RNA sequence: AAGCCUGUGUACCAGGAGGGGAACAACCCAGAGAUAGGUUAAGGUCCCCAAGUGUGGAUUAAGUGUAAUCCUCUGAAGGUGGUCUCGAGCCCUAGACAGCCGGGAGGUGAGCUUAGAAGCAGCUACCCUCUAAGAAAAGCGUAACAGCUUACCGGCCGAGGU
RNA sequence: CUGUCCCAACGUUGGGCCCGGUGAACUGUACAUUCCAGUGCGGAGUCUGGAGACACCCAGGGGGAAGCAAAGACCCUAUGG
RNA sequence: CCGAGUGGCUUGCUACCUCGAUGUCGGUUCCCUCCAUCCUGCCCGUGCAGAAGCGGGCAAGGGUGAGGUUGUUCGCCUAUUAAAGGAGGUCGUGAGCUGGGUUUAGACCGUCGUGAGACAGGUCGGCUGCUAUCUACUGGGUGUGUAGGUGUCUGACAAG
RNA sequence: ACGCCACACGGGGUAAGAGCUGAACGCAUCUAAGCUCGAAACCCACUUGGAAAAGAGACACCGCCGAGGUCCCGCGUACAA
């Protein structure tokens, strides 16, 4: 089978062996599509995403690496984003970002700072009880986010009445 | 040192078992091989499998001992051993007239024996005996 | 049911053979971080003694009050630092590439060594920066030798030698470090590499003991009750199960007790200073009189009195140092009474 | 008892209550369930339970599969649900077990077994086509007491 | 527990017979077990200067006699050593005996006690005539 | 149940070599004077190891497997949108399947029961208007309402879907 | 009451170890540097597959040689005592 | 309930191996192992508020102890404990120990027998050989190989 | 020894498990390719042995008419020979 991305004209689309690097105005994502037998090129204004196989498992992997382009076509125009709210009950939650980790202090009360490091050119933006992850690469992006949902995470105790936490308010 | 070798191999993206098979005929024939960039040869399926079978042949052992090499250097040495009667007085004399190497110490390339290669493009499932030998402990020195 | 029991030793210092060098080997170095600088020293054990020390320690209840600890003292005059081997990075680790020496050597060096008489230092020192823009040097290591006729308790005059690791800034700026110390006549001291209150690793050959049983050599019981007076004492149950049919190397057995290689972990230096504050009267047992260069370490000390002793910057504290201990007091009461 | 002490056919057919004294009542209630008075021609749909291998089934597995099975029917079609289920076969093997080792071994009697041939229908459900489902359930259920794998084979109907 | 602030040779075993420092009515206990502790095949398991202790009552009155309780080691033949390297030791074995709160069962404590135990044991010590 | 016990017919071991089966009384080839040349049998042809890294085609990703027979080689009932292949029925460019957007309206909060019950406690009935649709309501939700969606209709999309 | 034990230590005498002299016996189908598995009359240093293995010598405690020692004293059998 | 299995720890069965002998039970001492996990680590569910639990998953690194009766294995009981898990190694281990039980010769009691005497009943007493040839391992030497010496190292592997 | 001293942390990769991106199957989906994490367990770290590693190693200096070694002698930080 084979499968046409024609590139939007704000992006510029380069290809050498296995991986794709993608710049656009928000920046640029550098993949490798590796899977047997399937073959990703730049042919022009166009990508192409091609193999002489069509069982089950390579369509899969076809359809695949085309929402992975896709994606990163978004993300180095329109970008990525994410939204975060931190809830807390009886201890006032401190969130902020410092370095390349975004840092939270006096979680349910603990001494102990808990963090976590940033994935890629991702940026972490609070404003109060409000956060907004975003960046050109939808894997990095959403990785960090999700790694500051979990970093709240709490298996000792019942979830239902200690929710303090940073949750994911908004999927793009 | 110095290995005056009739033939160089390159092992780089081919599968061991493959080179070692035509390897040992070569010795046994009279010929002195040397094969080149162990790091790179290759074994087909899935990783966790394999490296479970090198690993158990390493905690294998005792007084008497089961000397497994961890070093993609001797790994491949000791695939070609078993490919030879290394025990009888023709076996031995032919595996010591084959050495590999990590890397390649030598000015020529080595030569790719036929049916040996693996297309990357074409496989997904197969490790590296570099990998392997990081697996196991080794210290990565190539 | 038969209770459970951990087994009789420790099988990682094995085989417990007596030792190739009765000077220590350490296996392992220090990291990189600080200025460059000789990462080890050495000298002679002399005996121990007790010194009223202040609690240095800030999270004890007794910090600042008075306390008693036991220390060793080892003679630590100043070693000779006599050349620089450098190594290079190969496929098969580590290799010596060649040696800066020096012209000034110890009188009574040649005790030892066939002194070199026609040597060229920059050659070598040229292999060796060429090696180092080729990215293929590995670490950068000083042959050191120790001064017992500096030491009148040890009759020795014979020097002891043992090579030391440079860590340090940049390979650049260590290399430099390096020929420097050498090319002086490499004299340097427990100063320049140590401070009082740091946590050294202290390596030594141990007291010999030559044959001992198990009980002693793996501490094994000695036949308990009625079993002690049939004809066995101090004799192991069995040499193992009848299958496997061979008997294993862990059983406990008979054989050469001490005079291992020992390498003890953070051992906190007391005190680096010299003279004979820390003699005591009617002098060591078996050694001598302390008067000079010496170095107070806490506690014991691996190895008999006259034994060399090496040491090196703990490579795995698990303290922070406290420098300069306050020392008020240091016994040198008799040991003899 | 296991099973796998009876289950395969590896003795003569041992039948005849002339020749053998104080066998064991049969455990199986009914061999005819649901409206009896009924006519099986009066469905459009017949399913029936097939035994993929030849094997002897003791009366203690057919009660437990036939239970298990019209139970089900019952709470789902009601204590008179419009169907009818039929356990065709009997429990006529008479069973033995040697419980002095091997000298006079010949075993005392302890029950009874139906033999069943590969491709044979146990059982056999008539209903209507809404309730097809409901015996499809019924019989998964049987299945899972009795020692062969088994086929649901719908005879009479196409309604699919 | 809270360190000592000394170090103790435990001079005590399961078995052993000792003096009951108070007036409860107990003069002499049997130490049956120590709080806290685990040993190793073979061994005896041991409790010294310090130790909570489990104890029966072997000599006394007819109500404490036979009576299973806990105690607190306050005073031990075997010696111990302190900060300043000075070993201290006593005349004899003695325990006093304690609630689950670690309070004295008892009004009054006779013969003197350890510093040490008066760390541990705060109402205790502040029921020690003297403390040593 | 047994490398169990006890029959029966037969071939074999015993008393049967040699070839094969890793080894191995009775499994396979094979019944054998000596010596010599040749061709096969069982079995095998990537190396160890004589002969293929043989050809056309397909499947498998588990190192499944590379294990005729067997005390010796396990693998079961039950389950599997792992994957490949073949058949039947129905729907679909008059736009299917799914997703997203929009609409999901009135008589009337049906009657009854009940202080109240207004799709949704229970009982009965389950009717007709506007219309391109929209139940006397399929599932949550409320003290009861509210609220959120299923059915149902319209659009966007565009090719197979079930 | 105590080293029976916790829990072992040091010491004493005679041996043991080295040297001169004296100088046996048990045992021996052959081969024999083995180890892990397998196989086999079902409990192999010797068969099969691997692994390991440079030779000789000293001291040791006894895991294996189904170790050495005695035609099983249990059990059954004998037209035995 | 019924149905399907895995193990080879119990018991039973069989009679293949040894009757010109493969030393018993229990205990002890010393070594290795298995996981069907008692504790410890990391997890999932809860009739999970918390605390304390109950159930389940990965997991064999380490730990799993001291005592009273009994020859006991087993088991009962006590106080401690994070917990005081189970099993294999000729039911590991007598050319290592012990010798309390079973099971010689002495004796008593009960039951049986006309009796000698018997008991899958109880009870008191009642023996433990050998100088290691080979192999195995723990430690110590002498030689040869690598192919003049001194000193310093490297690290394939190996042990925890 | 009954006395005294010393015996990590941290990295890397995983299991169960928690997730991200993501298709087969326009949706959904922790999984099919890919990825972030995550056990006292695995690897590294650390200690001990280790040129007989038969690819039987490296470096520096001394020496081949003399470097060095053995015997001898006085002794032990060593030791049954
Ligand atoms: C103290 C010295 C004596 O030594 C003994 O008494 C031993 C402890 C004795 O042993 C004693 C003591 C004891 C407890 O066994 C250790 C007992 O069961 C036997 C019967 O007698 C041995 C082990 C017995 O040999 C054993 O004979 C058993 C019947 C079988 C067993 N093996 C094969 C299972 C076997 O080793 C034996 C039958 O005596 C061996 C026979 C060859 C030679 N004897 C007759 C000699 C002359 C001995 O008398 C002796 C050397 O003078
Ligand atoms: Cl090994
Ligand atoms: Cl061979
Ligand atoms: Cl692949
Ligand atoms: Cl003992
Ligand atoms: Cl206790
Ligand atoms: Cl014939
Ligand atoms: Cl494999
Ligand atoms: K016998
Ligand atoms: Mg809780
Ligand atoms: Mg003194
Ligand atoms: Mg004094
Ligand atoms: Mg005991
Ligand atoms: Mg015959
Ligand atoms: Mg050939
Ligand atoms: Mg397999
Ligand atoms: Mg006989
Ligand atoms: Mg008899
Ligand atoms: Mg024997
Ligand atoms: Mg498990
Ligand atoms: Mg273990
Ligand atoms: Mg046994
Ligand atoms: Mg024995
Ligand atoms: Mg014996
Ligand atoms: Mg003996
Ligand atoms: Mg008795
Ligand atoms: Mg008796
Ligand atoms: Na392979
Ligand atoms: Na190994
Ligand atoms: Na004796
Ligand atoms: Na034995
Ligand atoms: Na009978
Ligand atoms: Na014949
Ligand atoms: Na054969
Ligand atoms: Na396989
Ligand atoms: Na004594
Ligand atoms: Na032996
Ligand atoms: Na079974
Ligand atoms: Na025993
Ligand atoms: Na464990
Ligand atoms: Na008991
Ligand atoms: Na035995
Ligand atoms: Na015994
Ligand atoms: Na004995
Ligand atoms: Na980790
Ligand atoms: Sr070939
Ligand atoms: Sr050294
Ligand atoms: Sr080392
Ligand atoms: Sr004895
Ligand atoms: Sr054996
Ligand atoms: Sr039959
Ligand atoms: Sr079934
Ligand atoms: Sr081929
Ligand atoms: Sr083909
Ligand atoms: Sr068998
Ligand atoms: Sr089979
Ligand atoms: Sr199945
Ligand atoms: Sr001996
Ligand atoms: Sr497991
Ligand atoms: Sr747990
Ligand atoms: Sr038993
Ligand atoms: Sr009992
Ligand atoms: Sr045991
Ligand atoms: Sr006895
Ligand atoms: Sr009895
Ligand atoms: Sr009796
Ligand atoms: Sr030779
Ligand atoms: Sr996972
Ligand atoms: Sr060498």
């Amino acid at each position: 089978p084979r499968v046409e991305l024609e590139i939007p004209e704000d992006v510029d689309a380069e290809q050498d062996h296995l991986d794709i690097t993608v710049e656009g105005d928000n920046g640029s994502v550098t993949r490798r599509l590796w899977y047997p037998d399937i073959d990703v090129s730049v042919d022009g204004d166009t990508v192409v995403i091609e193999s002489d196989e069509d069982n089950a498992k390579t369509m899969s992997t076809i359809g695949t690496f085309q929402s992975h382009i896709e994606n990163m076509f978004h993300g180095v125009t329109e970008g990525w984003e994410y939204g975060m709210e931190v809830f807390y009950s009886h201890f006032p939650m401190q969130v902020n970002v410092e370095g390349d980790e975004v840092v939270i202090e006096n979680f349910l009360g603990e001494k102990a700072p808990r963090r976590t490091t940033i994935h890629g050119d991702t940026d972490v933006e609070i404003d109060g009880e409000e956060l907004t992850v975003s960046g050109p690469d939808i894997e990095a992006v959403g990785q960090t986010a999700a790694d500051i949902e979990q970093l709240t995470r709490i298996n000792d105790k019942d979830v239902r009445v200690f929710q303090d936490g940073v949750y994911i308010t908004r999927k793009p | 040192a110095e290995f005056d070798a009739d033939v160089i191999v390159d092992a780089r993206d081919c599968i061991m078992g493959r080179v070692a098979s035509q390897v040992a005929e070569q010795a046994l024939d009279g010929e002195t091989v040397a094969v080149v960039n162990a790091e790179r040869a290759v074994i087909t399926g899935r990783e966790e499998q394999i490296v479970e079978k090198y690993e158990k042949r390493v905690d294998i052992g005792n007084d008497n001992g089961y000397f497994y090499p961890k070093r993609p250097d001797g790994i491949f040495k000791r695939t070609i051993r078993g490919m030879l009667p290394h025990k009888k007085q023709r076996g031995r004399e032919a595996f010591e007239s084959v050495r590999v190497y990590l890397g390649n110490p030598y000015d020529e390339d080595g030569e790719v024996l036929d049916g040996t290669s693996l297309d990357r493009l074409s496989n997904i499932k197969f490790v590296t005996l570099g990998e392997i030998s990081e697996t196991l402990g080794a210290n990565k020195t190539w | 049911p038969q209770p459970s029991r951990p087994r009789k030793g420790s099988l990682g210092f094995g085989p417990r053979k007596r030792s190739t060098s009765e000077t220590p080997r350490f296996n392992s170095w220090p990291s990189d971080d600080g200025q460059p600088g000789v990462q080890g020293f050495a000298g002679y054990k002399a005996g121990m003694t007790h010194v009223v020390l202040v609690n240095d320690e800030p999270n004890s209840p007794r910090e600042g009050m008075e306390e008693t600890v036991p220390v060793t003292v080892i003679e630590t005059p100043p070693m000779r630092a006599v050349a620089l081997r450098a190594y290079e990075d190969t496929p098969y680790g580590q290799r010596p590439l060649t040696e800066v020496w020096t012209d000034e050597f110890h009188s009574e060096l040649d005790r030892t060594l066939d002194v070199p008489e026609d040597h060229d230092p920059d050659a070598a020192e040229e292999q060796i920066r060429d090696a180092h823009e080729a990215g293929d040097l590995g670490d950068l290591r000083l042959i050191t030798h120790t001064v017992p006729d500096a030491v009148p308790s040890v009759p020795k005059k014979k020097p002891d030698v043992m090579e030391t690791r440079v860590g340090g800034g940049s390979v650049s700026d260590r290399l430099d470090h390096a020929l420097d110390i050498v090319e002086d006549g490499g004299e340097h001291a427990m100063n320049d590499i140590f401070r009082a209150g740091e946590y050294a690793d202290v390596a030594g050959v141990t007291k010999g003991k030559g044959t001992q049983g198990p009980v002693k050599r793996w501490g094994v019981q000695k036949r308990k009750g009625k079993h002690a007076r049939q004809g066995w004492r101090r004799r192991i149950g069995n040499l193992g199960p009848w299958n496997p049919s061979r008997v294993r190397s862990t059983v406990p057995q008979q054989g050469q007790t001490g005079y291992h290689q020992r390498t003890e972990l953070n051992k906190r230096l007391i005190d680096i200073g010299e003279g004979d504050e820390p003699t005591v009267d009617g002098g060591f047992v078996n050694y001598g009189e302390v008067d000079g260069p010496y170095t107070l370490v806490k506690g014991s000390v691996p190895g008999p009195d006259k034994r060399l002793v090496r040491f090196r910057p703990a490579v795995r504290p698990n303290d922070q140092p406290r420098l300069d201990p306050e020392v008020r007091y240091v016994s040198n009461e008799s040991n003899q009474g | 008892k296991p099973a796998s002490m009876y289950r395969d056919i590896d003795k003569p057919a041992y039948t005849r209550r002339e020749y053998i004294t104080g066998i064991p009542g049969s455990k199986i209630a009914q061999h005819k369930m649901g409206r009896k008075q009924k006519d099986a021609d009066d469905y459009p749909v017949q399913i029936s339970l097939i035994v993929e291998e030849t094997v002897q089934l003791r009366h203690g597995s057919l009660e437990a599969s036939r239970l298990s099975a019209n139970r089900h029917l019952i709470k789902e079609l009601g204590e008179e649900g419009d169907y009818k289920m039929t356990l065709r076969k009997f429990p006529h093997q008479v069973l033995r077990e040697n419980k002095d080792g091997m000298r006079a071994a010949f075993g005392k009697i302890v029950g009874t077994a139906a033999r069943v041939q590969a491709g044979e229908q146990l059982f056999t459900a008539y209903c209507n086509v809404e309730d097809a489902e409901h015996v499809k359930e019924a019989f998964r259920r049987a299945y899972n007491k009795i020692t062969p794998s088994c086929r649901i084979k719908v005879e009479r109907g196409e309604e699919l | 527990m809270e360190a000592l602030g000394a170090d103790v040779t435990q001079g005590l075993e399961k078995g052993s017979l000792i003096t009951c420092a108070d007036n409860t009515g107990a003069r002499e206990l049997k130490v049956i077990s120590v709080h806290g502790y685990s040993g190793t095949k073979n061994r005896l398991p041991k409790a010294g200067l310090g130790d909570k202790i489990t104890v029966s009552v072997t000599k006394g009155t007819p109500e404490m006699r036979r009576q299973v309780l806990e105690a607190v080691v306050v005073r031990q033949r075997k010696p111990i050593r302190r900060p300043d390297g000075t070993r201290v030791k006593f005349e004899d074995n003695a325990a006093v005996i304690v609630d689950e709160n670690e309070d004295p069962r008892g009004t009054e404590l006779k013969g003197p006690i350890a510093r040490e135990v008066a760390q541990r044991f705060g109402s205790v010590a502040s029921a020690a005539t003297m403390i040593v």
